[PDB]
RNA sequence: UUUCUCCCAGUACGAAAGGACAAGAGAAAUAGAGCCACC
């Protein structure tokens, strides 16, 4: 389905090295939230909205976490 | 602005507000010691035949210099117990009301577009 | 590299993994069919695998193993 | 020679020391701020202190549509649509919190007001926020736009057709009947274009300002 | 020359002579202790004032734009 | 001095089950940290909430004045506005309701800003 | 001129529950007297 999967593991693997880069935050709900966004979101999507879907994400993934602190 | 009668927009995903409706959503009560209401001034709209609390984000009435005068009236809805009816808020809303006299908060955060 | 540790901890981080059933957790377990893994199963069962180990596993093979013994070569060649 | 409006005094009792002591204070701020030559009608983008915010300045990007204010308090206007809304800020030239001032574009529009563009069509006031500035030639006059915008139905805020406004970059004929045009002339008022009693004459005032602002230099 | 810059409004018309009296509210009881007592004397000369006397919270003209930090 | 550190450090002693924090860019005219927290019920909410003020008033903050405490009425949702942050804390169903986090956190692709809708209002005659 | 909020202070007081003063600050409102830098 992704135009590259690989970016799938790369990215939902750093959103996890993210969690434990997170100190202000809990870091107990973090994980829990981003493997939620992961399953709902990327399992049924189409080529166009899933480019969508990931382009965000790899923009949060290079933004500090899109602004998370 | 909004005022007695005053047909405001209501920028707010309320269900009553969402929803379309044959009369303009009109305003009843302005929640001030003075008869004018403003940005940031809790006033009593009516919308689907039922009076809700809204808060005004915009005017077209001259404001001060430094200020941008919008060219429509918008309101966001506000419940009793304080919280916004809405969960979203589409106009861009400015920031100063975070400094307003208030409780302005929980609006801003509701508040996504802030010029 | 110990390739008889790297299949008992291939299988032990497989046996972390609560949502998985291991019914049969075998070196030869496959996933698509064996124990009816998702396209979510595989992508969470490798980054289990992959913090155990240092990751830099890529998918385009990952989702290719399809068994833990295959990782485990993929691993042992890589170290 | 381009001499700004705000050092133009108006006519009335005012003290002109006033104004001489104004315009020191006018100069001595333009050195530390320079103040960009504009015009009506150019779209200007503006750095401010944000006060609201803590050590955080904006730009804010839009066509000049009017000047007002003399001396230090002289003011400007320019408007812009944002998330499609029309928003227009009056920006004080020797403000102390204007950080920088910056003129995008530098052109004149056909009218030295541009209130009637509200009335316009939107995508006539729609301007980028972040569009590049674009060269200018320092040695011509300012580029003139000629476009005749697209009013909205006849309600508008003024009464534009009448003669007395005499808006030149308004579209009348698509939307108003030559007859409408007639009616609206009933307020012709010949006499005024004939009329010496309503004219002030600055010309004089303005060359001598002229040779004082250089003089500071 | 002589100008005073005084907050708020003066009642009358422009070039309208005006009575000007030290503040008799309970507030400014005593303020001619740290000012010149019977008045200020140029004929003394004992320090030369500068032109312009500015108050301390007033923003001088060619100073740098106030950035709200 | 009270900053987001101590506040947040503060707010895991009395056990606030989800935090979120969103920094602002300067470009953006609003607060440097956007700051959203959770609460089992409406008594944990008055407690934490009154526990950051008391500590924030202590924590010297000379300077600046009280914080006034805002939503204390709703049982849901209580949101203080300190000097450099602003916390806005509420239960746990609420917080996924309104998914504050996501506005800030995806600032134009939050998925609650799609779900607004337009009107039309026409004259009776 | 009048009202409201804050501060004083969750203090004084009180077993607790609860909860002040005075002094100070900020907001408005209206009345009176004015003013045109801006709008």
């Amino acid at each position: 389905a992704p135009w590259s999967r690989e970016a799938v593991l790369c990215l939902y693997r750093a959103l996890l090295r993210q969690g434990r880069e997170l100190r202000y935050t809990d870091r107990d709900f973090y994980f829990a939230s981003i493997r939620r966004e992961f399953r709902k979101n990327q399992k049924l999507e189409n080529l166009e909205a899933r480019e969508k879907q990931l382009e965000k994400g790899l923009v949060f993934l290079h933004s500090k976490l899109g602004g998370l602190i | 602005a909004v005022q007695k009668m005053t047909r405001v927009r209501v920028v707010d995903n309320s269900a009553l507000g969402s929803t379309p409706y044959h009369r303009p959503p009109r305003c009843i009560h302005v929640y001030n010691k003075s008869g004018v209401g403003k940005v940031g001034d809790q006033i009593l709209l009516a919308i689907r035949g039922q009076k809700k609390k809204a808060l005004i984000v915009g005017h077209r009435m001259p404001g001060s210099r430094m200020t941008p005068k919008f060219d429509s009236n918008n309101v966001v809805l506000i419940e009793d117990n304080g919280n916004p009816v809405g969960t979203r808020i589409k106009i861009p809303i400015p920031t100063s009301l975070r400094r307003r006299e208030g409780e302005y908060s929980k609006v801003l955060a509701i508040a996504q577009n802030f010029v | 590299l110990t390739l008889d540790g790297i299949k008992d901890r291939v299988l032990y981080v497989l046996k972390l993994y609560d949502k998985i059933d291991p019914e049969k957790l075998s070196v030869n377990s496959h996933f698509m069919k064996d124990l009816g893994l998702d396209s979510l199963d595989q992508v969470e069962i490798i980054m289990a695998m992959e913090d155990e180990f240092g990751f830099e596993i890529p998918d385009i093979d990952a989702e290719k193993l399809m068994c833990p013994q295959e990782i485990v070569d993929y691993i042992a060649d890589k170290k | 020679r381009f001499l700004s409006p705000e050092f133009i005094p108006p006519r009335g009792r005012t003290n002109p020391l006033k104004f001489k002591i104004e315009r020191k204070d006018m100069l001595d701020r333009r050195k530390v701020l320079p103040i960009p030559e504009f015009y009506v009608g150019s779209i200007l983008r503006v750095t401010t202190a944000d006060p609201y915010a803590s050590g955080k300045t904006s730009q804010f990007l839009g066509i000049c549509i009017k000047r007002s204010g003399n001396g230090l308090g002289a003011t400007f206007t320019l408007r812009n649509t944002i998330e499609g809304q029309g928003v227009e800020i009056c920006f004080e030239l020797y403000n102390p919190r204007i950080q920088e001032i910056q003129v995008v574009k530098l052109e004149k529009r056909l009218d030295d007001n541009l209130l009637y563009l509200r009335d316009a069509l939107p995508e006539y006031s729609t301007f980028d926020v972040n569009m590049k500035p674009v060269p200018q030639e320092a040695c011509q006059e300012v580029p003139v736009n000629k476009l005749k915008v697209k009013m909205k139905p006849k309600p508008w805020s003024k009464r534009w057709e009448r003669p007395n406004f005499n808006i030149k970059g308004i579209r009348f004929d698509l939307a108003l009947t030559e007859e409408q045009m007639k009616e609206a002339q009933k307020w012709n008022k010949p006499w005024i274009e004939f009329d010496m009693m309503r004219e002030y004459d600055t010309s004089k005032i303005e060359a001598a300002l002229w040779e004082e602002i250089e003089a500071s230099k | 020359h002589n100008i005073i810059y005084v907050n708020g409004s003066v009642p009358g018309h422009k070039n309208c002579l005006v009575k000007i009296k030290d503040s008799t509210l309970p507030a400014y009881k005593d303020s001619c202790k740290n000012l010149p007592f019977p008045t200020y004397f140029p004929d003394g000369d004992e320090e030369e004032l500068p032109e312009d006397l500015f108050d301390e919270s007033v923003w001088q003209p060619s100073e740098p734009s106030i950035t709200f930090a | 001095k009270f900053d987001i550190d101590m506040l947040v450090s503060l707010l895991r002693q009395e056990n606030a089950r989800d935090i979120c924090v969103i920094q602002v860019p300067p470009e953006m005219r609003y607060t440097d940290y956007f700051v959203i927290g959770s609460g089992t019920s409406t008594r944990h909410l008055h407690a934490m909430v009154h526990y950051l003020v008391k500590m924030y008033k202590h924590l010297k903050c000379r300077s600046d004045p009280y914080v006034k405490i805002e939503g204390k009425d709703a049982d849901d949702w209580l949101c203080v506005d300190f000097g450099s942050m602003v916390i806005h804390l509420m239960l746990p169903e609420t917080r996924e309701t309104y998914e504050l986090e996501k506005l800030w956190t995806l600032r134009s692709f939050d998925d609650q800003l799609a779900q607004i809708a337009a009107e039309t209002l026409p004259e009776d005659f």
